[PDB]
């Protein structure tokens, strides 16, 4: 009947706790210095612990998760990273004078321009192709004397051609002491309490795919398509989407670019555009309208669960922002495309003929809202072509005072952590604290 | 029979404190300047600084070697009002650092204190002839 | 810190079944058992059995092993240390000393050595066995240190129970509700009463409500 | 009664000896590349650094789990001729820290090797049977 406090080294207690995590990736072996996977990240154990803990009910919240704005912040200094030792466009600022590519009744322009020599005394004239969106013209009265797009507001630097911007598998690990804590419910929704929960060391293999509009390459939701938002009555916050089953885009850049390496400098080398070679295709992807039909229409049917077992779904394009925002924009063996994706949000909902999307191609870019800092992507030689999976999506109300008898869904791409969440969205980082004290019949021997 | 980490956290007091152990085990184990180099070793020194706090609190509750041990420190009733049975076959160590996270500072002020700073100078005392 | 809430009364025919259901709240319902005993007025009360919403284990006495089938569904987690859940209860071959008051109860303790022993308790179900048509109420108004007293008269119904309000819930104070009388015939009869000074006839309207759900009649009588 | 970190600084060794506990607790408890975080990073390792140290002599001298043990190594009259009541009631900490800090090396020395070298082996004899 006498109690007293024992302590206990090692009882399973955790508190919710944010951390440095560190980066893991498998021992991927070659060409490399792939910006993520850098130099060196710790190398993903042989084989990984997932234990399921049994009973356990811990609260979700996708929304507030800092593993989201750590991931963000890693993206963003990794690229810096990569472009502080590639060679600064500076001199590349000279007056443009471009001309069309001949046709009658023009995306990119054969421009001449001079350019600085290895020595300082000398200079040279060369001609590269560009593509208009990097350019604009130096009158507008008009002349036909044009000039790069980012020379009036931030410097430029070129992209080292060693590295490689394609996304490998990274897994976010944490210290001693803290777990990270995966929900493995099948129709867990944004946030609340996961029933099934499991304790790993570090998450999967995350690619960090950086696309917009669209998600790409990402994890298939298991069982139901998943509607995941931080609001669903407010517009104004996105709309996770996450398929069931993968549908699949073909992107690709007919031309036969050529690259042309031009000295502008002691070491410095300047790759600009060499005529292209064959007929003049714009690039374009592919969506299978069967499968996208399919996929869209089982999203509509867990979209009336949240708006009415019957009400008017349609489907429009993106109306807002310009550039990045109001294009499927992502990267593909190191050319930037933009395409049109009004041709797949375009229908309206109540109650093998593949299509096909516009993309324009920019070398010129201003990734993740940066002010400052613009990148100059090498020119890649040969006809582009990548095959990936179109796995989630990233939507918007249009809002309005609308009587709820009709609702409008477009794309969007308001923020580039959007694409992080859809992937952490299971994963929680919590610190063990393994002192606790109870009380029992025991007591210390006086001795 | 193990589970793994944290296996136990859903059951009870009880059968928790028997893998003591598990949560033991897996508490502590040109250029460097990248992003992960400065995580990595930022990291690990958090690791062993969370480690040698709770080591150090062992240690000042004369506790040092052991998982389990027994102090002087009665179990005063306004910390908790529940038995024995209740407490040990009822409840998960989850819930029970929740109901008793309010007096914890206190509870450990008296731990240090009553016993082992009491303790050792009774020791000196009595080992002196 | 958990309230069971049973379903409503029912009245079956001998040779029928009937489905009780238990549904909880405010605790982990996958925790604990859930255990159902009855009470009539012929065997007094009696264990019937448990099962576990963690792994399904059922144990049934022998007395109900081949009358009594035992569920339950899956938790809906409310927060991480509580859910909702719900439990039932088949019982087929109704006979007429089955007729008397059931309870579901939660377990004790998750471990030790009396883990499923019923510790929380539901408010009952009623449950009639006979061979008689339900029949609802007949109520009558009962005419009424300053204080007096009035109330309805609940006569003539079938089968128990019959609940009475005043003023929709809104007067509760000085109510007394009498149990029921089992006339010879077999019908029930009750009546309830509440205590009101006297002064209190132009500022206060007493309305009794009347719910017989068994017949699934209301009635709202102004004495 | 606490009155804080070093508070019995100038107190005789013996008022001291008592609060060995306050002493022990205040003991060890897009860049990041700024001047501040490379000296707060390798403050926080001198700090874990210092604490292993004498943990470390704590532990090579059987003493690891208390703030006060006793030694089998008898106390050289070189090192000080002082009575007790004259060391613990009439000396701080500091002044006999100076009037030994010259055969505290040697002192070291001694009390690793008299007792818990020759304590171990003796130990696993006597326990051998
Ligand atoms: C979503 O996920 C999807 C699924 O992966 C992604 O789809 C991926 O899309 C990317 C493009 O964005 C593809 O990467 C590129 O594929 C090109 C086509 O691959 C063909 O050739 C392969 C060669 O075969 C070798 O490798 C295979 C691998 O298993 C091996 O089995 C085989 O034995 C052999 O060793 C062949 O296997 C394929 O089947 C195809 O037929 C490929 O050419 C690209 O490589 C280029 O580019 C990358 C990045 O730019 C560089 O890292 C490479 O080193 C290589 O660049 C070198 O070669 C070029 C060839 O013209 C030159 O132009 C370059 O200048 C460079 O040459 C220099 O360097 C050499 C090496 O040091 C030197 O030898 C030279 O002398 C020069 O100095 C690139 O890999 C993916 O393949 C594709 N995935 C899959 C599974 O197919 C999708 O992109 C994702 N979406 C998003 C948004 O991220
Ligand atoms: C997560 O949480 C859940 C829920 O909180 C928790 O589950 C509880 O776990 C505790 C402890 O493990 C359980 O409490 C123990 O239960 C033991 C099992 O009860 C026995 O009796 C059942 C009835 O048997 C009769 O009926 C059958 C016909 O059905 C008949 O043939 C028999 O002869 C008999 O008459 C039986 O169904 C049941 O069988 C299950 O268990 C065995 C393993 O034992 C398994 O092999 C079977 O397949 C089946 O799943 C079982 O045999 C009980 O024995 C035990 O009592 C002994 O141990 C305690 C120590 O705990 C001693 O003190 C005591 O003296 C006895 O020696 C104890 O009562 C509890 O019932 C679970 N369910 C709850 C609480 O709802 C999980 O453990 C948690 N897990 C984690 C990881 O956190
Ligand atoms: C583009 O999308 C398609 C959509 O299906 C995708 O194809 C699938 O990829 C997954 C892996 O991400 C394949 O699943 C694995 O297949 C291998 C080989 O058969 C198995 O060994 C694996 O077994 C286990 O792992 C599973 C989890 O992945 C566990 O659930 C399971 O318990 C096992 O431990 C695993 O099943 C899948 O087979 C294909 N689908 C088809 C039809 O082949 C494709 O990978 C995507 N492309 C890219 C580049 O990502
Ligand atoms: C972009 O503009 C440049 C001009 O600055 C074009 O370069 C010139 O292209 C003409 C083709 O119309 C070349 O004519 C050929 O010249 C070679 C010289 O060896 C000769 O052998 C051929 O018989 C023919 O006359 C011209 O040489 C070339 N000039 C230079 C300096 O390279 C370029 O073709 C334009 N490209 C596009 C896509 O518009
Ligand atoms: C995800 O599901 C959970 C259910 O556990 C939702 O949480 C409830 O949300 C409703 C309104 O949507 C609130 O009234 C409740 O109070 C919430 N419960 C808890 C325990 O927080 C959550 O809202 C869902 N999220 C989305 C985006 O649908
Ligand atoms: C793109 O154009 C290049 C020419 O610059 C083609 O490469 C030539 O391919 C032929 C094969 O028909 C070889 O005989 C030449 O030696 C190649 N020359 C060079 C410089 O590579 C390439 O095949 C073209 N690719 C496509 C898809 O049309
Ligand atoms: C995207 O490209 C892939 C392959 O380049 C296409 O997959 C082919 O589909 C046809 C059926 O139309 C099959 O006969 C081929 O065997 C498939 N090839 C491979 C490698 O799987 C896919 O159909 C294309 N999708 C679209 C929308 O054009
Ligand atoms: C190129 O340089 C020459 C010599 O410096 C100069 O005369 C000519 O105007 C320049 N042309 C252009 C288009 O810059
Ligand atoms: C959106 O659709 C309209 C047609 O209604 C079209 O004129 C416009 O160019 C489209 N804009 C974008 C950004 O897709
Ligand atoms: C939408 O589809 C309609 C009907 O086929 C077509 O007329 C229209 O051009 C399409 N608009 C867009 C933006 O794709
Ligand atoms: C914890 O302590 C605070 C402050 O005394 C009190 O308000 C709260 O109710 C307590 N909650 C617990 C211990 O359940
Ligand atoms: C300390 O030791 C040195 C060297 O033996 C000696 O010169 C000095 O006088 C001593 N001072 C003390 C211990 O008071």
């Amino acid at each position: 009947e006498n109690l007293w406090v024992t302590v206990y080294y090692g009882v399973p207690v955790w508190k919710d706790a944010e951390t440095t995590l560190f980066c893991a990736s498998d021992a991927k072996a070659y060409k490399k210095h792939n910006v993520w996977a850098t130099h060196a990240c710790v190398p993903t154990d042989p084989n990984p612990q997932e234990i399921h803990l049994e009973n356990v009910t811990e609260e979700f919240n996708m929304w507030k998760n800092n593993m989201v704005e750590q991931m963000h912040t890693d993206i963003i200094s990794l690229w810096d990273q990569s472009l502080k030792p590639c060679v600064k466009l500076t001199p590349l600022c000279v007056t443009l004078q471009c001309t069309n590519v001949a046709i009658t009744d023009g995306e990119l322009k054969n421009c001449s321009f001079n350019m600085t020599t290895e020595l300082r005394d000398k200079r040279q004239k060369v001609h590269a192709l560009f593509y208009k969106l990097d350019i604009v013209p130096i009158n507008e009265n008009q002349n036909t004397s044009y000039r790069l797009i980012n020379c009036n507001t931030a410097a430029i630097t070129q992209a080292c051609p060693k590295v490689s911007f394609e996304p490998i598998p990274i897994h976010y690990c944490a210290p001693a002491g803290f777990a990270i804590l995966k929900c493995k419910d099948k129709k867990f929704n944004g946030t609340g309490p996961c029933p099934s929960v499991s304790t790993v060391q570090c998450t999967h293999g995350i690619k960090p795919v950086v696309s917009t509009q669209l998600l790409l390459n990402g994890s298939l939701a298991e069982e139901e398509v998943m509607i995941r938002s931080e609001d669903i009555r407010n517009n104004a916050k996105n709309i996770l989407v996450q398929f069931n089953t993968p549908v699949q885009i073909n992107c690709t850049r007919p031309n036969n670019n050529t690259r042309k390496s031009i000295r502008i400098g002691p070491g410095q080398w300047f790759y600009a555009t060499g005529d292209i070679i064959g007929d003049i295709r714009q690039a374009h992807c592919n969506v299978s309208k069967a499968t996208w039909n399919e996929t869209l229409g089982k999203v509509v049917k867990q979209l009336r669960k949240h708006f009415g077992n019957n009400t008017i779904i349609r489907f429009a394009n993106s109306s807002g922002g310009d550039l990045e925002v109001t294009t499927h924009s992502f990267n593909c063996g190191g050319e930037f495309f933009y395409c049109d994706t009004s041709g797949l949000f375009n229908s309206t909902w109540i109650s093998n003929d593949s299509i096909t999307l516009p993309c324009r191609i920019k070398q010129i870019i201003n990734m993740w809202q940066r002010i400052g800092q613009a990148m100059y992507a090498p020119p890649i030689q040969g006809v582009i072509r990548c095959v990936s999976n179109i796995t989630g999506l990233i939507l918007t109300r249009d809002g309005g005072s609308t009587d709820s008898t009709t609702e409008t869904f477009r794309p969007s791409g308001g923020d580039m952590r959007d694409n992080w969440r859809s992937e952490l969205y299971k994963y929680k980082v919590v610190k063990i604290e393994p002192l606790g004290v109870a009380p029992t019949r025991c007591k210390r021997r006086v001795v | 029979v193990f589970l793994g980490f944290l296996g136990a956290a859903g059951s009870t007091m009880g059968a928790a404190s028997m893998t003591l152990t598990v949560q033991a085990r897996n508490l502590l184990s040109l250029l460097k300047l990248t992003v992960w180099g400065i995580k990595q070793l930022q990291a690990r020194v958090l690791a062993v600084e969370r480690y040698l706090r709770d080591q150090q609190l062992l240690g000042i509750w004369g506790c040092s070697g052991k998982l389990i041990c027994c102090t002087n420190v009665p179990w005063n009733s306004s910390w908790s009002n529940r038995n024995l049975s209740e407490i040990w076959d009822n409840m998960t160590w989850l819930q029970w650092d929740k109901e008793i996270s309010n007096y914890t500072q206190i509870i450990y002020g008296l731990l240090e204190e009553s016993q082992n700073q009491q303790e050792k100078n009774e020791q000196d005392l009595l080992a002196l002839d | 810190e958990g309230q069971l809430v049973q379903s409503g009364a029912e009245l079956k025919k001998p040779g029928a079944s009937v489905k009780i259901s238990c549904k909880t709240s405010g605790y982990r319902f996958n925790f604990y058992h859930i255990n159902w005993i009855r009470q009539t007025a012929g065997r007094g009360p009696e264990w019937m059995g448990w099962i576990s919403p963690y792994s399904g284990d059922k144990n049934l006495a022998p007395a109900f092993q081949d009358r009594v089938i035992m569920t339950t569904d899956t938790e809906v987690p409310v927060t991480s240390f509580t859910s909702t859940g719900a439990a039932y209860m088949e019982i087929r071959n109704l006979k007429f000393d089955d007729t008397g008051t059931y309870f579901c109860a939660k377990g004790l303790l998750r471990d030790g050595s009396s883990t499923w022993l019923p510790y929380l308790w539901g408010q009952g179900t009623l449950l009639t066995v006979s061979s008689a048509s339900t029949k609802g109420p007949s109520v009558f108004p009962l005419a009424p240190g300053g204080t007096a007293a009035l109330g309805c008269l609940v006569k003539d119904y079938f089968p128990e129970p019959v609940t009475v309000s005043w003023n929709s819930g809104a007067l509760t104070s000085g109510v007394h509700t009498f149990p029921a009388v089992l006339q010879s015939s077999g019908l029930y009869s009750l009546s309830s009463v509440v205590t009101v000074p006297s002064s209190s006839l132009g500022t206060q309207t007493y309305i009794c409500n009347v719910n017989h759900k068994p017949s699934n009649t209301k009635v709202d009588k102004r004495v």
